[PDB]
């Protein structure tokens, strides 16, 4: 049995201001009696109502996920949330913890461009984004179609990896409809990050 | 005198940089409950206030060097410094948070040789 | 970032009384967490003395209940240790510390530098 | 115990013209007597004179590497080099094989851009290189500041991914300082790839201004 | 006076997508130097064999990963994880341990129905 | 790519003698690998008959030693199977194959289409 406890997305924390964190338990045999998944906060204030979900899997494996809303002011102020999985089977209990990752912080730089139009792309054009030199690693990448935010499905972005010096970096590749670059020939790559200033947002525009 | 008394060993020890140091805490009665053990480990350098290292027997406080590790259950708990370091020479305390009043062990001084 | 300062220590005569203050900055002591007093006799072990929660609950160490009081002052973001009838065994360094909460149990994650109390 | 068998880099193979392949054994404790690791070629031609080296790491494991030279022509003609590790503590043997990757061959096309200056960092600039539509996937990317080769540390390159079409692609970032481009504003992103013609090289030149 | 290889089964029927397992048994061990010198060949009718696996467990180049080999000593097994239309062939094991090199007699893998 | 082509089959008389030939193209039979003759009686098993390495070393199966001879021709990049005193037990399809080398052991990674030998 394995257990994972996520952080708020920067977007959920600094734009929507409705952050949540999810505690995910995996590798359960449905045979066993159900698992206890309780919460604790470092502050000792009580825990909001958490949402439980069970979903059996193609592995014969069973997934129980619990999502808890968290206070924005509470999280940034340096709060600690902790999830605890217990079972009548398991000997002791699993505990996973989350916090604002303290350390030095740098806001991200952003650049967007086009990949060279290439054979096999008559109606398809490809747009790219480079986001680098930020820390900590928590970042939210956004493509917007001229004052309209695009579905996150339309773009696929790489996992943050460490630079030679000290910053992080990610890549966002995006293919835009012929209609889309014709309806509006401007596309925006925006990053949300706690160092970014102001409103924790930096963005650029690039066209076909 | 119905409190939980924590006895540590050794009281004093000498080591060299790179050694493995192992400190032990023995409680008068079980500090287990609900699948966890409420034993915390602190480091106190001389003339400065303590610092928290491990809580709940085995969880490392944030920003705590990875070489520190805790283990144990029941009435037997262990703090392990896997690779002693020049700054780690200090007195080390265990404290139980299971039953009031909260009690501290008597401390173990790890001295540089 | 949550810094704690003891004050009000000093040399005091036996049978008298004194009051120590913990001037908390960077967090509202009614906003969360547990606020404690821990004292340490010269070259002796740590003894936990008293606690007060963000919601006003008190807890005392029975070895001093009845002659020790813990109180708070929201506006000055400060909390206090009231001690009457000082003895020699009260001689120690008094630390205030912010305890963090784990499934109904508290650990002492943030401390202050300490203030010394000397009797006789 | 694990064992890894590297291929020769396109750079070592087409520029230095001194290709070698290394067989790396890791995770071993000194333990019982050291491990025996010998070579074989698919052709059955004999194996050169190989060099062995033992190193004890911080974690206490033993890194045993054996380096074997190869002839560039031998490699391209499609030879197969095979490494085999034996240990008393291991019942059976580890075997690693390496050879020239089969398939179509397209030389890489290369594009380089500079990033627009960013506020607050007037003195650092970032140059980017996208290299795509080449195969097989083996490639070597190196940055030059006007015929001065820069240490491979100065740049970070992505591992090749397979495009929607038929080639692979890689993306390389190089952070250059103001002093470097004011003394000389020419930077070369160069790819070494077996299909590139001629001399197995493709490059673009990129300026900060 | 040579090394004999017995394969089993002699003949078998399966359907696309099944998992098939063939066995080769050598009259004496074919191990030396931590390796097992058992090779696996595929032969479609009127065609010459094709090498699949050498040294018991190593894949010849260009051979689909669905073919796998395993074993040691005198007991070896070829496993096709997911049968395919083109996989219907006779399959041979052959030991390269000791001269003269010898083959098993073959396992005929035919499609379920009537060939 | 290495290509192999057998020739020299046909209807043959018992007790006579026959030379099969393997014409190699695309690789040189003196540059590497082992060059084998493997035969297959009708609907029966494969039998390894004889080999010659790139360096000239020869090997035979005891079942045919004496009456079968294996030679090559550097000039014609070809190699030969000389068979004397043909028997019925010699009727088969003869394949030539290129052996690949694994730590002193050979496997047959390349074959040719086969040539048929029939003895009345
Ligand atoms: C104890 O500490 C030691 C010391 O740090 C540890 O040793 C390290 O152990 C790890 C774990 O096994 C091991 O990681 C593997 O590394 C392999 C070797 O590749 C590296 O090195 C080669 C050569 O240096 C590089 O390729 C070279 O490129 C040159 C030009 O580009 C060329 O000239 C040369 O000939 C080579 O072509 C390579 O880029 C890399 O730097 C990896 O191949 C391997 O990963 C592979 O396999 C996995 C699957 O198993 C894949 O998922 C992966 O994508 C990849 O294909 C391993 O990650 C590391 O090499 C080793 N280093 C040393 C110095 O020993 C030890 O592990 C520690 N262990 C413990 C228990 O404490
Ligand atoms: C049963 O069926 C399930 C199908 O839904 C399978 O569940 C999947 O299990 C995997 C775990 O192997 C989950 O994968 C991911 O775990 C990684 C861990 O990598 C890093 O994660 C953190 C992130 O900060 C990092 O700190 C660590 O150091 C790791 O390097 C994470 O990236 C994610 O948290 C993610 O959960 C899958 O999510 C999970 N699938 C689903 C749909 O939940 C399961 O494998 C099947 N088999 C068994 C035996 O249960
Ligand atoms: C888990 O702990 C809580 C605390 O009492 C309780 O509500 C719950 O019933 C426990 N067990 C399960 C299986 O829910
Ligand atoms: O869902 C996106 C992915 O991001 C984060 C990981 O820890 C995963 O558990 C999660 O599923």
């Amino acid at each position: 049995v394995s257990a994972y406890l996520s952080r708020p997305s920067p977007f959920d924390l600094f734009i929507r201001k409705s952050p949540t964190i999810t505690c995910l338990v995996v590798d359960l045999a449905p045979s066993k009696g159900t698992v206890n998944l309780t919460w604790s906060r470092a502050s000792g204030k009580p825990v909001n109502h958490s949402t439980r979900k069970e979903e059996k899997q193609r592995n014969g494996t069973l997934t129980v996920t619990s999502t808890l809303p968290v206070g924005t002011r509470d999280w940034i102020e340096g709060e600690t949330y902790q999830c605890r999985v217990t079972h009548p089977h398991l000997p002791r209990a699993l505990m996973r913890s989350t916090t604002k990752t303290s350390g030095p912080r740098a806001a991200p730089e952003v650049y967007a461009f086009a990949t060279p139009e290439w054979p096999g792309s008559r109606d398809k054009r490809t747009l790219a984004c480079l986001i680098q030199n930020f820390m900590p690693e928590d970042i939210s990448v956004q493509w917007l179609h001229n004052e309209v935010q695009l579905p996150d499905a339309r773009h696929s972005t790489t996992q943050p990896r460490k630079t030679k010096g000290s910053g992080f970096f990610v890549f966002s590749r995006l293919e835009v409809t012929r209609a889309e670059w014709e309806q509006k020939d401007e596309f925006i790559c925006r990053a949300v990050h706690e160092a970014a200033s102001p409103s924790q947002t930096v963005q650029r525009a690039v066209s076909v | 005198g119905s409190d939980i008394q924590l006895t540590q060993s050794p009281s004093s020890l000498s080591a060299s940089v790179g050694d493995r140091v192992t400190i032990t805490c023995r409680a008068s009665q079980s500090v287990d409950y609900d699948g966890d053990s409420y034993m915390n480990w602190y480091q106190q350098k001389p003339g400065k206030a303590p610092k928290l290292l491990i809580y709940a027997a085995s969880y490392l406080e944030s920003g705590v060097p990875s070489r520190f590790s805790g283990s144990g259950s029941g009435t037997d708990f262990t703090l392990t410094i896997s690779s002693l370091q020049p700054e780690d020479f200090a007195t080390y305390y265990c404290q139980q948070s299971h039953e009031d009043p909260y009690t501290f062990g008597q401390g173990t001084k790890v001295e540089i040789k | 970032e949550v810094q704690l300062v003891e004050s009000g220590g000093g040399l005091v005569q036996p049978g008298g009384s004194l009051r120590l203050s913990c001037a908390v900055s960077g967090y509202s002591i009614t906003s969360g967490y547990s606020w404690n007093w821990i004292r340490q006799a010269p070259g002796k072990g740590l003894e936990w003395v008293a606690s007060i929660t963000y919601d006003g609950s008190t807890n005392y160490n029975p070895s001093v209940k009845g002659r020790i009081t813990i109180s708070r002052d929201d506006s000055k973001n400060t909390f206090y240790l009231q001690m009457n009838s000082l003895r020699a065994e009260d001689t120690a360094v008094y630390y205030c510390a912010r305890g963090s909460h784990y499934f109904g149990h508290w650990h002492f994650a943030v401390w202050g530098q300490g203030t010394l109390v000397t009797v006789s």
